[PDB]
């Protein structure tokens, strides 16, 4: 029944002691931390507590969109050389590192997800050609659908596959997607494999990466710009903002201390000094 | 459902 | 209590095994949480279950390594360090499935006149970190699981530079408690701390805990087993004092399924 | 952030006495130290922190 | 089907509330209600396995 | 129970008087004002009044979005030897003076802040290049999150600061922000330093500026053009609206005489004289 | 979850009123109720410890 | 007028003595070692503000015909419950003659003006070893 | 207690401050009179009195001496002692009258290896004996009252014979009490003794004494405070060991009376 | 309807 808005408790007004309760005297090998408030070692004063801790709930600290992606297209004229430019994003919280560090102050989560899209176009050759309004084509492709192998193939189609097909201009698309783990809950930490090398099987073959477990753990994005190519070059970003709502969260952890190296929790020479030098007795 | 002032 | 009982003076009983002591400081339940048989709202293979109770729930010792004046710490995995233990290894190589959790009995007596403290932590899901600079995620199944001997953490770390046959490894850097976080910080994991001159021993009772309710036992380790030196062993005025430090631990509540024949891993 | 503003003031330990041991003892040791905050401590404004970042 | 809830007014120029219509079938496309429940930290700051009295001696 | 748009008294009739009661005599020194009526000194006629004072009430006073800043940005070509320009702003109703004199009416206040934000953009060079459409970021920085040092580093991420993707042509971008001060009311002036000068501290190490606390306020206001450069340069203005909805005021004020010189109290030489020549004997 | 409120009516053509549905959780989301009291001017006017009688002499 | 909000906390601090209106601002020309002081214009009350107008703070009027004391009872005012003493002043007062000194003919009369104030209801908390501050 | 309590570990807190020990031997409150406020029955000076509460009534530390083989023993004089310190200084010495009780802690730690014992003997009205054997009643202000600093008991009466510039000083003769009577027989006095196999610290608990309700602390002092080696400090075979003694001492319940401008004395 | 928290 406590709320996340509830005050926090008030302060009782204390008085002189001399007895043998001591509070202030503990032992960490326990394993605890000693529950002390300020009324067990000074005198304190009636205090009616208003604060409360609403905006530090897993809800609360969770509730933003973060960047975790941006995937370029292009629509470029028909006489080019090079192929029209379509993106494929293989899904994922890693390749940025602002909500990565947050999610990893614990274990496993639930939640569902939120995505918005902002998408932004320019002019790269110093023509003065034009082009009209660009319709996007935002496809999630789940692990095991035909990927996209050009941009105007046959899987855009998307009879099953969700699409979104954004109009250049307007608000930033959005779509929610449930819990869609496997597991009960994700898994932010995976200590194991996801083959078992055999004795009567070569090296190869038992082979897999350390903490790695779906290889294709959520399936991908694919982007394309709808419009066929145009005279004028244009270059587009979408940037992928995820918040995850409706969250819960397990087994709590000390946070990333030197810079990300990758999808693991693997570390670079050169980046394990975080902290900076203080004299022990200098405030 | 509705307040009234 | 006025009959004599006491906080340091403990008795655990598993099987057919006993440990006693006469100098803990309290014991750890891990989250709050006992270790518990899957229960049918939570259940999912449903092929009747394999619990080989007292034959498995027994507390089994590992070999006992050495502290120093140099040693910077030493880790474990579970189930890795148990799996050539008795018939809890066998029901776990037989099955495809399994969960387990586990009493922790981390002992290690002195003097009155010796100091140290040794940070006994056990973490859920204890990815550590490898020895490349050229390749992340890289660390073999065979160097990730030492079975019963463990690893040990480094104060240095020192990259891989072999890239025809790369070593493969775990680098586990002590202050960053091999995995990039800060060693400070993993008093938020369940845990004691042996220090000499108030205990000597730690006990930590684990819950099976996953994002799941049965797994591969033999692909994943649940839990890890952390142990470093917070406060460096010394004893008067010896420049190499020693003392071992055993570790005895229990599976408890645990549960099988996926019955075949038996797994031989490849693990050198 | 530091502030002259908000500031919290001093932390400071001293020796009281003085650390007596007898012979055959070390005669230096190490103390550790451990923060926490109580029931009533609580934060607000939510913002990112400087203490990861992502250059390139 | 219109959840009425109060707000916690901060801020002043009764109870202030406001309403919420949820307008999908898939409760993923709800947004957060952000009536969210406090814990003891407990499991974290006293997981031993003996009651700790503050006042008493950790050990004995 | 009286509000706002009641109206105010009615004159009620009253005739000749011949008494020792003295209404017009009165004694200022005692810091008062006489409470006087029309018919405390002449002869009224019965009067039902209609007015009220709804118009003048705190809120109602303020109830208006007044500019408190404009912040420049731009996007220019990839080549370009300058820097892309993103615009970085300490909040504050004191860059402007209009609000910035209405809010010193009162010594303190507490209120809810509404922020709009109306945005224009430009071309600059005699050109005839197009810019395909710009989406704006705004993102607030708060006090100690790491500040924007190119309009493309990993703060712009915004993982837990609130942004907004403004895009361009649409309706001016607004959000709301609680009353977020430190103290129980927003001063408006602040008698004091931020530092004690301490005797065995050095003068430097003691100093601050006079009638400033926290250095940084409220934080910043940061702005890019999220768009890739394009060849032909667009400069855009961010103007920043502020009102302050749900407003309390405390301890009333001579409104500013001369014209403002910076954050302080402080003036000018030659701005000292606000007012003009009126003979005594002349109406 | 509609607060039904009166409007003063200005310029004419019963009560007539207007509604309002507070959309969001935060009441720093509002817009202004414009419902406002007044008070008495008193502790800038007669700020005086003894009240002060007009008809009568204000120094006695 | 080179620099804003650059008083001094010794200068913005006189203690007892107090500090003084002027009729004329006069700007410190000094770059090199600044007086760093303040420059109270008495028709602008000090701050910039008409002083016909300070009588909306609470105030008294010493008419020399009519009394020869002003007392104000003055509650603690802040944004704040409690706040440094030390860093932050609650409350000023201003003494300026609306209407100038004059005696019988004679060209330099003099008056005393004597201040006698009392703390009220003070409280304080977080007690340490005692400030010492730079006040020369 | 069954939970855990002992006469041996106590905590003390007065205003911001907190006193710990885990090797008391119970602690003393003389002749069995907690301090206490002057009642209005027994009231003299007629003002509203100032009672400084949390400002003065906490925990003050005075230089730590130290206890050496050639020791002969220490004494301080109540307020005296206390004159310094913080807002109770203060607030002595802006009024003509003031009354107090003490909470005095006296700190004294070493190991199971040494031994000795300080007798801590709380003294009513003080009254030490001169240096001079010309002139009786001569100590002057400024050596009767050392402030925190204390003074020191000596073994060997040694009389001042500089009759030109007299010492004015006190020869306080340690088994004579410094004041001409056995020391053995100072233990009728409130008292504890430091005994350290058995306690690290004295305890006493001291009520406002004198002949009057209030009076000037200046002036006067109400309590002497006297530690004296009973039996000699050793350590294994050293022949110079040495351990500290600090002395912590809490006003309690002051009250004052008589407010003006600042005594400022002639101390030295 | 509507539900009331
Ligand atoms: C039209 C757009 C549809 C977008 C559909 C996205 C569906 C996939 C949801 C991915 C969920 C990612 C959850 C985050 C990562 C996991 O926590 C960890 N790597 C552990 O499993
Ligand atoms: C995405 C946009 C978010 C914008 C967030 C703005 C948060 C900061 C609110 C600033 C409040 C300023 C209040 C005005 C000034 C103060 O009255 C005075 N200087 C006294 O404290
Ligand atoms: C419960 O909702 C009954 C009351 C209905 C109130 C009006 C609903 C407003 C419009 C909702 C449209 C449906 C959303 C798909
Ligand atoms: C109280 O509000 C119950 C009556 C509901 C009336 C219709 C509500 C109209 C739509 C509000 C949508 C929810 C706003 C987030």
């Amino acid at each position: 029944a406590a709320t996340s808005r509830d005050a926090l408790p008030n302060t009782e007004a204390s008085g002189p002691t001399h007895s043998k309760e001591i509070p202030a005297l503990t032992a960490v090998e326990t394993g605890a931390t000693n529950p002390l408030v300020p009324s067990d070692t000074v005198q304190t004063r009636h205090v009616v507590q208003h604060r409360s801790r609403s905006e530090s709930s897993i809800e609360s600290f969770f509730a933003r969109g973060a960047c975790v992606t941006i995937m370029t297209v292009d629509n470029p004229a028909s006489t080019t050389n090079k192929d029209k430019l379509f993106a494929v994003w293989k899904i994922t919280y890693k390749d940025t590192v602002q909500l990565r560090r947050k999610l990893e102050f614990f274990t496993y989560s639930r939640f569902d997800m939120e995505l918005t899209f902002v998408v932004t176009a320019n002019f790269t050759e110093t023509n003065n050609g034009h082009a009209l309004n660009q319709v996007y084509q935002i496809m999630y492709i789940p692990p095991g659908a035909p990927v996209p192998e050009k941009w105007d193939d046959y899987t855009w189609q998307t009879s099953s596959n969700p699409s979104i097909f954004y109009t250049y201009g307007t608000a930033p698309a959005r779509i929610s997607v449930p819990y869609v783990g496997i597991s009960n809950a994700y898994s932010h930490f995976y200590d194991g494999f996801s083959k078992v090398p055999l004795k009567d099987q070569s090296a190869a073959l038992g082979d897999s990466l350390y903490g790695a477990a779906s290889l294709n753990d959520f399936g991908i994005l694919a982007v394309r710009v709808v419009n066929d190519h145009n005279p004028t070059k244009v270059t587009s970003k979408i940037r992928v903002y995820l918040k995850p709502k409706h969250i819960r969260v397990w087994c709590p952890r000390p946070p990333r201390a030197v810079a990300y190296y990758g999808p693991g929790v693997d570390y670079k020479d050169g980046t394990l000094t975080p902290l900076s030098t203080k004299d022990l007795t200098t405030y | 459902g509705s307040s009234s002032t | 209590e006025a009959c004599g009982y006491s906080d340091r003076v403990l008795q655990l009983t598993l099987g057919n095994s006993t440990i006693t002591t006469q100098e803990a400081a309290n014991s750890v339940v891990a989250y709050g949480r006992w270790p518990e048989y899957l229960r049918d709202s939570e259940a999912n293979p449903v092929d009747q279950p394999t619990e080989p109770d007292v034959a498995a729930c027994r507390f089994y010792t590992l070999d006992t390594v050495s502290w120093t004046k140099e040693s910077r710490g030493w880790w474990w995995k579970l189930p890795d360090a148990l799996r050539d233990m008795g018939l809890f290894g066998q029901n776990m190589y037989y099955h495809y499935l399994g969960r387990s959790g586990y009493t922790v009995h981390v002992q290690c007596n002195a003097s009155k006149f010796h100091q140290g403290a040794l940070g006994v932590f056990a973490v859920p899901e204890m990815c550590l970190a490898g020895d490349s600079n050229t390749t992340t995620m890289h660390t073999s199944y065979q160097n990730a699981n030492p079975g019963e001997k463990g690893g040990t953490f480094t104060g240095t770390f020192t990259p891989d530079n072999n890239q025809t046959s790369p070593a493969r490894r775990f680098c586990p850097v002590d202050y960053l408690l091999g995995n990039g976080t800060l060693l400070g910080n993993a008093f938020v994991f369940p845990h004691q701390i042996i220090n000499l001159r108030t205990n000597n021993c730690a006990t930590l009772v684990l819950p099976y805990v996953n994002s799941l309710s049965i797994d591969s036992m033999v692909k994943h380790n649940n839990w890890g087993i952390a142990i470093l030196p917070l406060a460096p062993l010394n004893f008067a005025s010896e420049s190499s004092p020693e003392i071992p430090i055993t570790l005895t631990i229990a599976p408890m509540c645990c549960e099988f399924n996926g019955l075949r024949n038996i797994t031989l891993p490849r693990l050198q | 952030i530091d502030d002259s503003f908000t500031e919290g003031g001093y932390i400071s330990v001293f020796y009281q006495t003085r650390i007596v041991v007898p012979l055959s003892t070390p005669r230096e040791m190490d103390i550790l130290g451990f923060v926490s905050a109580c029931n009533d401590f609580s934060v607000r404004l939510l913002r990112d922190t400087t203490h990861i970042e992502q250059k390139a | 089907g219109a959840q009425v809830s109060s707000q916690k007014v901060g801020a002043h120029e009764s109870t202030i509330n406001y309403t919420t219509i949820n307008y999908y079938r898939d409760s993923a496309s709800n947004a957060a209600s952000k009536q969210d429940f406090s814990q003891d930290p407990s499991k974290f700051t006293e997981p031993i396995k003996d009651v700790l009295i503050k006042t008493a001696p950790m050990l004995n």
